C-alpha cells in the first residue's frame, strides 16, 4: 500500500498481485489511508488502555 | 497587543465556523424557541448572536496554518478572540516560525471538535510551548526586528552619544528615571545605582565590597553598581532571580539569554518574559531615533 | 401553617432545565414586576420566604446568566416579615424578553408565558409549584384547607386551573372583591396536589391531622 | 488565564508524559460531559464535577483543574 | 502611493457545511461555493510529527469522507453531547472498487482470516 | 405600574409572522375553548372579549368555516346564524 | 452634547504605599489625553519638603572617606537622600546630628526644631566604629518635584557644605497604560490604568486628589475665556 | 469619463476633451501624494505592515467604486416552462416589497445578503411526502402549489445599490440561445473606502498591507501642526537596496 | 527531495526505554591545538551535544562523567579540562533494540530539551529538518 | 516655594487665528498641557454638517442629472465641504433651486431661520442652458465624523441619499513651549497654543469648549477624597 502510494503504482500493484502479498498495517501511511489511529504519539495502546475514576476522598468530600 | 497564546479572528469568520455551537447556546438561553428560529436568527445576523458568540468562543483553541508547511511549527494552536475587521491578527513573535510576512500573505484556520482533539491542540500544539526549533534546538520564538533594535539602543555604550551626568550617584532606579525625565541624564551615561536586597548580583561580580568582619550573601544584600540607566531598565524585564546582565545586548546575546531562560525556567515565566521584552523593545525602538 | 410547606418546597432539589425555567417564569410573573426608570427596565421580585429568594437568584444566574442583589430591606417598612426583594438591573430588558414576561416587542403578557403552557406535565407542576411559592396560603379554617393562591387578572388564574387539570386534579377559579384566585376544596385533591409538588412531611402531617379531626 | 492555565509543568508532575495526560484529561472530560447531558433523567452514572465551576464552562477545563488538584487516579487495564 | 487590486473583501471565506462532490463525497473546493480548505500531505506530516493522532483522525474522517458521520456529528453538537466515533472514509471504498474492477482480488481480513465484506 | 411605557422603545425583533402570535388564548388552557359533554361557553367568551385580534380570528374562522370550538368570542351556532344571515 | 456613558474611577491597594487606579469606560481616545497629564502633575506638581545640603564635620568637599565611619561619603549622601521629612518654614532650617560612640547611627537620633518632623526614625544612616564621632548639620526646605544638586552658590562661603539632590514630591514612581474595554456595543472604548507608588508620608489617594484639583484649576483657567460655551456635559 | 473643456473653449485636433478611468487632465494618475515619515511606530508597522491616518477615510482619498453583474435565465423543462414572476410560493410580502411588477428588483434599491433580485418559480410535479409533513399540512390545511422557488439572491457577504437591469425576451426578437426563453442581468455597485487588510504599494517595489488606522490627533505632526498621512518602516529600505524612494 | 526523505524514513518511531546495549560511536572532542593546550572542537554543538555516553569515563581513578547522562556543555567543559579527547557515545546506528529504536540511544529531543518519549515519531522530524533548509542552498 | 500662579492671555493674528499664552508653568509641564488641549480641540468640539440630500430626479449616487457638468457622486464631495452652523436640536431642511446657465454657488442655498452657511463662495456645480437643479439638504448636530451608514435610517426611501458628516469647527492647532527661563530665580516654561478654526466659530469659543470638556474629567478625578 505504501509503495503503491509513493510512485510507480502500476508496477508495484502488478508485482504485489502475483506474490499475493499481505499488508499488516504497521506503518503511518497505511493507517492514514484506511482512516484509523496512527501507531505513534497518543495512538499507542500503552496510553489508551486506562481507567479514570475519582479518589475516595474526593468523592466523599462532594 | 496580543499575548503569545492568542489570535484575533474577524467576527464574520468566527460566526461562520461556530454556527452549530452558537445555535445550541442561544436555544439554551431561551433567546430562541427552537433550532429553526435560532438558525434564522444566526443567518440574518441579529445583535444577541454576537454576544453569545463571544462567550461560546472562549477557551476553544483553533489551529492556524500557513502553506507550505515545511516543519511542524507551521501548524500552531491559538486561543481566538473577536476583532473588528476582515483580517486575522497574528502575534509578531510567531512570524519567524510560520515564515510569515505582512506583504499580503494568507493563513488558514481549522477548528477541533472532539475532546481528544481539543486536549491535543491545548497540551501538545499550544503556541507558548514551542520556543525551540526541532532542527538544532535554538529558539525561533524570539524578538527579531524593531525589538532587537530597541533593546540594543537601550543597552549600549555612549561612544559618540551625548552622555549627560556621567558621574551622578542615585539611590534607586526611580530617582534615575525622575532625573531622566528632566533634561539632566542620558539613557547611556555611566552612573552608580544602588539596588535593593532582592536583586541578584551580576555573574562574576568578583568583589563583594572589601570589608572586615561583615559578610555578604549572593542574594539579599544591597550593592552599588556602575552602569547605565538603560541596563537598569532592561534588567527589570527579566525574571527576579536572573543575575544582572550589564553588557550590550545585540542579537547573539539575546539568543543566549533566551536559551538560558528556556533551559532553566518553567514555560509560563519564559512566555511572560518574552512578552515583556517585546513590549519594551517596541517602546524604545520608537524613540530610538 | 405554610412556612414549613414553603420551606420544604424550596429545599426540594430540581434537575431538569425546562422545569427550572418554568418555575422561574411563574415566580417572576406572580410575585414580580418591571419598572422603566432612568431609561432602563429593572426587574423586582418580592418574596416572603428565606430559601425561595436564594433559589430564584441561583436559577436566574445559572440558566439565564444574570446577576442579582438580594436586598433584605422591607418594602413594606415593618422589617419584621423579612420581605426579601431580589433585583435585576443589568440586562433587565434581555431577562424580561427571554423569560416570557414581554414578547413580540409589545405589552407585558397577562397570562403565563406560552412556553410554560402546552408543555410536559413536569413543567405544569413546576409552574404550579412556583405559583404556590410566590403567593398562596393553606388556611384550614373549618373543614377544608382552601388551598387558595391569588393571581393578577383572570388570565393567570384560569391558566393555573388549566395546568392543574392536566394533572387530573380538580380546581376552581374564583373572583371576590376584584381580586381573583384559584382554590381546591376537597381533601383528596389537596393531598394529591401537595404530594405532586414534592412536599412529603407536610403532606403526612396534613393527612394525619385531617383523618384525626375528621 | 484561559488556555494558559493551569501550567503544563504542574500537570506533568502528576502524570508520566504529555501523551498520557492527553488521554487522561480527555477521558475525564467525556465523563463530565456525559454526566451533564443526561442530568435531566434521574440517573446514577458518572460523577462530578469535583470543583467549583462557572455558569457554562468547558468540561475539558474542569477536567484539567481536577487533575491538577489531585482528585483523580489512573490505572492500567 | 498606489492602491492595489488585492482587497481583503474578496479574500475572506469560511465554512462549516456546504456542497459536496459526487463521486468522492468530500467538501467542494473554491470560493464561489462555500468551499473547504485543503489539508495536504505536508500538514499531515506536521500533525504526525506533533504526535496528534485523534485530531488527524477527525480531520480525515468525520470532516471529509465519513458520510454517515457528518450528520451524526452535527446532531451531537446541536444537542450538546459527546462527539461519536469516526467510521471508514468513502474514498477507501471507492479505491477498493476501482482496484477490483481491474481483476485484482482485494480483501480486508479480521483478526482471523475472514473477509469483512465492507457492507 | 409595570406597563413599560406601552411596550417602551426597546425592540429588536422587527418581524411578525401573522396575527397568530398576538392571540391571547395561547396564554390560556386550550381545553376550555372546546367544551365537551355539556360544558360551558362563558369564561372563554370573557377571555376572548379582551383579545386584541378578535376580529381577525373571527374572520379567519368564518372563511375556513370551522364547526367546532369557540372563535372570535362566538360559538358554533352564532357563527352559523351569521353565515346564514 | 451628552457623554452618554459616565466614566468612573476605582482604586486598588497593593501595599501600604502602592495603589492602582482604574478609570473606565473612557470615550475613544481620552486615554492618552489625561494619562500623561496625570503622570506629570502627580510627579512634579505637588509640594513637599526635603534636605538640600549637609556639612559633615572634619571632612572637606573631597570624598576620599569619612574618618571613623565605615561607609564612604557617597553612601552617606545616598542614605541622607532616602530620608523623608516634613516642614513648615519657607526659609531653610538647620538641624543637628550629634550621635557618637561605636554602634549604629539612625534617623531617630536627630534633634529637629519646631515645625519640622521626620516620618521614619527607624531609617539607618551609618555605622560608627572605634569610638568615632559623627557631627552633621542638615538643611531642609520646601519645593516641588525633583531638582538636581544646586551647584556652588558662593565659592568662598565655607569649605565643607556638600550640596545634595532633593526629592520634594511625595510621589516616587508613576506609570500608566490604556486598553480596550467595551464588548457589548461597539468596542475601542478606552480604559486607563495608573499605578502609583509614594513614600511613607503621603497616601496615593491624597496625591490623586491633589492632582485632580491642580488640573481642574489649570483647565478652568482656559474655560474662563467664555463660560457660556457648549462642551461635553455629563449629568449627575 | 470626466469632462475637461469648457462651454466656450476652442479645441484643436488631438486635444483632450474627457479623461479616462485613471487619468487626470490627460496624463496617467494611479495613486495619491501622501505625506510620509520613516520611523518605527509602536510595532504597528512591524515587518512590512503600514499605518494610515483617518484623514484618508474622511476625505475619500483612497475610495473606489466597484460593480458586479448577476445573471439569471428562465428556460423550458419537462413539466412546462419556468417563469420569472413576483408570486413566490411561500414568503412574506415584506420580502416581495422592492420587487417590480415583473418580479425584478427596482433600480436604486439597496440590497444585503439574502435578498432576492429576480423572482423565479420552477414546476416540480407531484411527489410523495413524509407522514409528518402530511400531518402538518392537514393541521394547517395548506396546499402544495406544485412549483418551487428558484429566485436569484445576492451572494453571502455582498451589499450595494442597484445600477441597472437588462432583460431579453426570446419572443421579442432577441437572439437567445437554444432552449432559453428569458434572460435578465442586474448590476450592483458599491463604494469601498480603505480599511486595514487592504494592500498598498509604491513605484519602487515596496508593498504592504494596512494594519492600523490611527485618529488624526495622534499622528506625528510637524512644527506647524500638520499630521503625517502614512508611516513606513525604515528597516526595509537598506536591506532591499532601493534608495530611489 | 523532502517527499522522498519523508517516505524512506516514516516508520522509524521510538518503542523502548533502554535496550541495554554497550556499543557506541567514538566521537572526538577537544582537538589538540598548536599551542599544546586542548581547545574544544568547533563542531560540537551538532555532533556531541544532546547525546548520552555508552560507557563511563574514568580519569585519575574517578568518575568524570557517569554513564547515561545528557552530556551538556558543563560535562564537555569538565571533560576537556580533565584532558579527554574521544568519548564513546550512543547512537541509533548501534542500537540492538528488537523493536525499532529506543529513547536512550536516540538521546535528548532537541525540540523540548528532554529525553525523547516512547511514542515520538523521529523519522518524520528528521526528514522535515533535513528538507526544510533546502530552499536556501544555491542551486 | 514659588507663589506665582499660571495665567492665560490672548493674541489675535487675524480674523480666525489666535495665539494663547499660558505662563508661568512648572518646568517640563508645557508639552503635556499643550498636547492635551490639542487632542481635545481636534476631537470633541461640537458643530453641524449636512447629513443627507435628495435631488428631484435622482435615485442613487451613481448617476448624473441632465444639464449639469458633474455627476452626483462628484457633487456629494462638493457639498461635503459646506461649513454650516445650526442652532436646532432636531434635523433641519434647506432648499437649493437654480435655473439657467451659470454657477450654483453656495450662496444660492436658502436656509431657514436658525441655521447659516458661512462660506458663500463655494462652487457646487455648473449649469448649461437646459439644466435646472432642485435639491433638498438635511442638517443635524454632533461632533467628530459619521460615516453615512450611521446616517442611514430604517425607513429610507429609494430617493434619499445619505452623506458623510464631518462636525469639526477646528482646522489647525499647534503649540510651542518656550523655555523662556521666566525670571523667577529658577526654571519655568511658557506655553503658546496657536489655534485656527474654519470660519464657523472663533478660536476663543473653541478653547472655552475644550476647557469645559477637560475640566469635567479631572473633576471626577478630584472627588476621590
Ligand atoms: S378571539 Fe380567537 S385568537 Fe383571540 S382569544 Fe379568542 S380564540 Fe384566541
Ligand atoms: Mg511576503
Ligand atoms: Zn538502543
Amino acid at each position: 500500500l505504501s509503495a503503491a502510494s509513493f510512485q510507480e503504482t502500476t508496477r508495484v500493484l502488478t508485482d504485489a498481485a502475483i506474490n499475493a502479498k499481505s499488508d499488516s498495517l504497521i506503518g503511518l501511511k497505511e493507517n492514514v489511508i484506511i482512516g484509523k489511529l496512527i501507531p505513534a504519539g497518543t495512538g499507542l495502546s500503552r496510553y489508551r488502555n486506562i481507567r479514570v475514576e475519582p479518589t475516595e476522598e474526593a468523592k466523599a468530600a462532594m | 497587543q496580543l499575548k503569545l497564546h492568542q489570535c484575533g479572528l474577524p467576527k464574520a469568520m468566527a460566526l461562520e465556523l461556530f454556527k452549530p455551537f452558537v445555535m445550541k447556546r442561544l436555544v439554551d438561553l431561551n433567546h430562541a424557541q427552537n433550532i429553526k428560529s435560532a438558525k434564522r436568527m444566526v443567518e440574518r445576523g441579529r445583535t444577541v448572536v454576537y454576544d453569545v458568540l463571544e462567550e461560546v468562543i472562549a477557551e476553544h483553541p483553533v489551529l492556524l496554518n500557513r502553506a507550505p508547511t515545511l516543519h511542524r511549527l507551521g501548524i500552531q494552536a491559538f486561543e481566538p478572540q473577536l476583532v473588528e475587521g476582515k483580517a486575522i491578527q497574528i502575534h509578531p513573535l510567531v512570524c519567524t516560525a510560520f515564515n510569515a510576512d505582512f506583504d499580503g500573505d494568507q493563513m488558514a484556520v481549522h477548528l477541533p471538535l472532539s475532546a481528544e482533539a481539543q486536549a491535543e491542540a491545548r497540551i501538545l500544539m499550544l503556541s507558548s510551548n514551542n520556543i525551540l526549533k526541532p532542527a538544532d534546538g535554538r529558539p525561533v520564538t524570539m524578538p527579531t526586528q524593531d525589538m532587537v533594535l530597541g533593546l540594543f539602543f537601550l543597552t549600549t555604550d555612549g561612544e559618540l552619544r551625548d552622555t549627560k551626568g556621567e558621574g551622578r550617584a542615585f539611590g534607586s532606579t526611580a530617582e534615575a528615571i525622575m532625573a531622566f525625565d528632566a533634561g539632566e541624564l542620558a539613557l547611556q551615561s555611566q552612573i552608580d545605582i544602588r539596588f535593593p536586597v532582592g536583586t541578584v548580583a551580576p555573574r562574576g561580580w568578583v568583589p563583594p565590597v572589601t570589608e572586615e568582619g561583615e559578610p555578604e550573601w549572593q542574594q539579599g544584600d544591597s550593592f552599588r553598581l556602575r552602569t547605565s540607566l538603560g541596563r537598569a531598565l532592561f534588567n527589570e524585564l527579566l525574571p527576579e532571580d536572573y543575575p544582572f546582565v550589564d553588557y550590550s545586548v545585540g542579537k547573539k546575546q539575546l539568543s543566549e539569554i533566551v536559551n538560558d531562560l528556556a533551559e532553566r525556567y518553567p514555560k509560563v515565566i519564559v512566555a511572560a518574559t518574552l512578552d515583556n521584552l517585546k513590549a519594551a523593545g517596541f517602546y524604545w525602538a520608537t524613540r530610538s531615533g | 401553617m405554610t412556612a414549613a410547606v414553603k420551606d420544604e418546597i424550596s429545599r426540594l432539589p430540581v434537575t431538569r432545565t425546562c422545569c427550572r425555567k418554568a418555575e422561574v417564569s411563574s415566580i417572576l410573573r406572580f410575585a414580580g414586576g418591571l419598572h422603566l426608570v432612568s431609561g432602563r427596565i429593572v426587574i423586582e421580585a418580592e418574596l416572603d420566604t428565606a430559601m425561595a429568594a436564594r433559589r430564584l437568584k441561583r436559577d436566574i444566574l445559572e440558566i439565564f446568566g444574570h446577576s442579582s442583589e438580594l436586598i433584605v430591606m422591607a418594602p413594606g417598612g415593618l422589617r419584621r416579615g423579612s420581605r426579601f426583594v431580589v433585583r435585576v438591573v443589568a440586562g433587565g430588558d434581555q431577562l424580561a424578553r427571554q423569560t416570557g414576561l414581554v414578547d413580540g416587542r409589545g405589552r407585558p403578557i397577562r397570562g403565563l408565558p406560552p412556553q410554560v403552557v402546552s408543555g410536559a406535565t413536569c413543567d405544569a407542576e413546576a409552574a404550579w409549584r412556583g405559583a404556590f411559592l410566590a403567593h398562596g396560603s393553606l388556611t384550614e379554617p373549618g373543614r377544608s384547607s382552601s388551598l387558595e393562591v391569588t393571581c393578577p387578572g383572570p388570565e393567570a388564574a384560569l391558566a393555573l386551573v388549566g395546568a392543574a387539570r392536566r394533572l387530573s386534579i380538580a380546581a376552581k377559579a374564583r373572583e371576590v372583591r376584584g381580586v381573583d384566585r384559584v382554590v381546591v376544596r376537597d381533601g383528596d385533591a389537596i393531598g394529591a396536589l401537595l404530594t405532586r409538588l414534592g412536599a412529603h412531611e407536610s403532606v403526612l402531617a396534613w393527612e394525619e391531622r385531617r383523618m384525626r379531626r375528621e | 488565564e484561559g488556555i494558559i492555565n493551569p501550567p503544563i509543568d504542574e500537570l506533568l508532575e502528576a502524570t508520566d508524559s504529555k501523551y498520557s495526560l492527553v488521554i487522561y484529561a480527555a477521558k475525564r472530560a467525556r465523563q463530565i460531559n456525559a454526566y451533564y447531558s443526561q442530568l435531566g433523567e434521574g440517573l446514577l452514572e458518572y460523577v462530578g464535577p469535583l470543583v467549583d465551576t462557572h455558569v457554562h464552562e468547558k468540561p475539558l477545563s474542569i477536567a484539567l483543574r481536577e487533575i491538577n488538584a489531585g482528585l483523580l487516579t489512573s490505572e492500567a487495564i | 502611493i498606489l492602491k492595489l487590486h488585492h482587497l481583503v473583501d474578496d479574500k475572506l471565506h469560511a465554512r462549516s457545511t456546504g456542497p459536496y462532490s459526487m463521486i468522492t463525497q468530500q467538501p467542494l473546493g473554491g470560493k464561489a461555493q462555500f468551499g473547504g480548505q485543503r489539508f495536504g500531505e505536508m500538514e499531515v506530516w506536521a500533525l504526525e510529527a506533533y504526535g496528534a493522532a485523534y485530531a488527524l483522525q477527525e480531520l480525515l474522517t468525520i470532516k471529509s469522507d465519513d458520510v454517515t458521520g457528518r450528520v451524526k456529528v452535527y446532531e451531537a453538537i446541536v444537542k450538546g453531547e459527546n462527539i461519536p466515533e469516526p467510521g471508514i472514509p468513502e474514498s477507501f471504498k471507492v479505491l477498493i472498487k476501482e482496484m477490483q474492477s481491474l481483476c485484482l482480488n482485494v480483501e480486508v481480513l479480521s483478526s482471523d482470516g475472514m473477509s469483512i465484506e465492507m457492507r | 405600574m409595570t406597563e413599560l411605557f406601552q411596550e417602551l422603545l426597546v425592540e429588536d425583533a422587527d418581524e411578525e409572522l401573522g396575527w397568530q402570535e398576538r392571540a391571547l388564548c395561547a396564554q390560556t388552557d386550550p381545553e376550555s375553548f372546546f367544551p365537551e359533554k355539556g360544558g360551558s361557553t362563558r369564561e372563554a367568551k370573557k377571555v376572548c372579549l379582551a383579545c386584541e385580534v378578535r376580529s381577525e380570528c373571527l374572520e379567519y374562522a368564518l372563511q375556513n368555516d370551522e364547526r367546532f370550538g369557540i372563535w372570535g368570542g362566538l360559538s358554533e351556532r352564532e357563527r352559523r346564524r351569521l353565515k346564514k344571515k | 452634547m451628552l457623554i452618554a456613558q459616565r466614566p468612573s474611577l476605582t482604586e486598588e491597594v497593593v501595599d501600604e504605599f502602592r495603589s492602582r487606579f482604574v478609570i473606565e469606560p473612557l470615550e475613544p481616545g481620552f486615554g492618552y489625553t489625561l494619562g500623561n497629564s496625570l503622570r506629570r502633575t502627580l510627579l512634579s506638581s505637588i509640594p513637599g519638603a526635603a534636605v538640600t545640603s549637609i556639612r559633615i564635620d572634619g571632612v572637606l568637599h573631597e570624598f576620599t572617606t569619612v574618618p571613623g565611619v565605615k561607609e564612604d561619603v557617597t553612601d552617606l549622601i545616598l542614605n541622607i537622600k532616602q530620608l523623608v521629612v516634613s516642614s513648615e518654614h519657607d526659609e531653610p532650617v538647620v538641624m543637628y546630628l550629634r550621635k557618637q560612640g561605636p554602634g549604629l547611627v539612625t534617623a531617630a537620633d536627630i534633634a529637629p526644631p519646631a515645625g519640622v518632623e521626620v516620618h521614619n526614625p527607624d531609617l539607618v544612616l551609618a555605622t560608627l566604629n572605634g569610638k568615632g564621632k559623627l557631627e552633621m548639620e542638615l538643611t531642609v526646605e520646601r519645593g516641588r518635584g525633583y531638582v538636581s544638586a544646586v551647584q556652588n552658590k558662593q565659592v568662598g562661603q565655607e569649605i565643607g557644605r556638600i550640596p545634595v539632590d532633593s526629592i520634594y514630591s511625595p510621589v516616587l514612581k508613576v506609570t500608566y497604560k490604556v486598553e480596550a474595554t467595551r464588548v457589548e456595543q461597539r468596542t475601542d472604548f478606552d480604559k486607563l490604568i495608573v499605578d502609583v507608588e509614594t513614600k511613607q508620608a503621603m497616601r496615593p489617594r491624597d496625591a490623586m486628589a491633589s492632582a485632580g484639583k491642580t488640573l481642574v484649576e489649570l483647565f478652568g483657567l482656559a474655560r474662563e475665556l467664555n463660560i457660556d460655551a457648549e462642551g461635553i456635559d455629563m449629568g449627575p | 469619463q470626466k469632462v475637461v473643456v469648457d462651454e466656450g473653449d476652442r479645441v484643436i485636433e488631438g486635444q483632450v476633451l474627457a479623461d479616462g478611468p485613471a487619468t487626470e487632465d490627460g496624463e496617467m494618475a494611479l495613486g495619491k501624494n501622501l505625506l510620509v515619515a520613516f520611523m518605527p511606530w509602536e510595532g504597528h508597522n512591524y515587518e512590512d505592515a503600514i499605518i494610515l491616518s483617518q484623514r484618508l477615510v474622511q476625505d475619500d482619498v483612497l475610495s473606489s467604486i466597484h460593480i458586479e453583474e448577476h445573471e439569471v435565465d428562465a428556460r423550458d423543462t419537462k413539466l412546462g416552462p419556468e417563469e420569472i414572476t413576483r408570486d413566490i410560493p411561500n414568503v412574506s410580502e415584506e420580502v416581495l416589497a422592492d420587487l417590480d411588477e415583473r418580479g425584478i428588483i427596482r433600480i436604486g434599491a439597496e440590497v444585503v445578503a439574502g435578498d432576492i433580485l429576480v423572482g423565479k418559480v420552477t414546476p416540480k410535479g407531484e411527489t410523495e411526502l413524509t407522514p409528518e409533513e402530511r400531518l402538518l399540512r392537514a393541521i394547517f390545511g395548506e396546499k402544495a402549489r406544485e412549483v418551487r422557488d428558484t429566485s436569484l439572491k445576492v451572494p453571502h457577504g455582498e451589499i450595494g445599490k442597484i445600477i441597472g437591469v437588462r432583460v431579453f425576451d426570446r419572443e421579442e426578437g432577441d437572439e437567445l440561445p437554444p432552449g432559453v426563453n428569458q434572460l435578465v442581468r442586474v448590476y450592483v455597485a458599491q463604494k469601498r473606502k480603505i480599511t486595514d487588510g487592504d494592500k498598498l504599494a509604491g513605484r519602487h517595489g515596496n508593498k504592504g498591507v494596512i494594519s492600523k488606522i490611527l485618529p488624526i490627533e495622534d499622528m506625528p505632526f510637524l512644527e506647524d501642526g500638520t499630521p503625517v498621512d502614512i508611516i513606513l518602516n525604515p528597516l526595509g529600505v537598506p536591506s532591499r537596496m532601493n534608495p530611489g524612494q | 527531495l523532502t517527499r522522498r526523505l519523508v517516505d524512506v524514513s516514516q516508520d522509524v518511531i521510538i518503542r523502548e526505554e533502554d535496550c541495554g546495549t554497550e556499543r557506541g560511536l567514538k566521537l572526538r572532542i577537544a582537538e589538540r591545538g598548536a599551542d599544546g593546550v586542548l581547545r574544544k572542537t568547533d563542531d560540537v554543538e551538532t555532533s556531541v551535544y544532546a547525546r548520552m555516553l555508552a560507557e563511563d569515563v574514568v580519569v585519575d581513578g574517578k568518575v568524570i562523567a557517569p554513564a547515561n547522562v545528557d552530556l551538556g556543555d558543563v560535562l564537555i567543559d569538565a571533560l576537556v579540562g580533565a584532558g579527554v579527547e574521544e568519548v564513546k557515545t550512543r547512537s541509533v546506528l548501534t542500537c540492538e533494540s528488537a523493536v525499532g529504536t529506543c529513547a536512550f540511544c536516540y538521546g535528548r529531543s532537541l525540540a523540548t530539551g528532554k529525553l525523547v518519549d516512547i511514542g515520538e515519531a523521529v523519522g518524520i522530524i528528521a526528514a522535515q529538518s533535513i528538507g526544510e533548509p533546502g530552499t536556501q542552498l544555491t542551486m
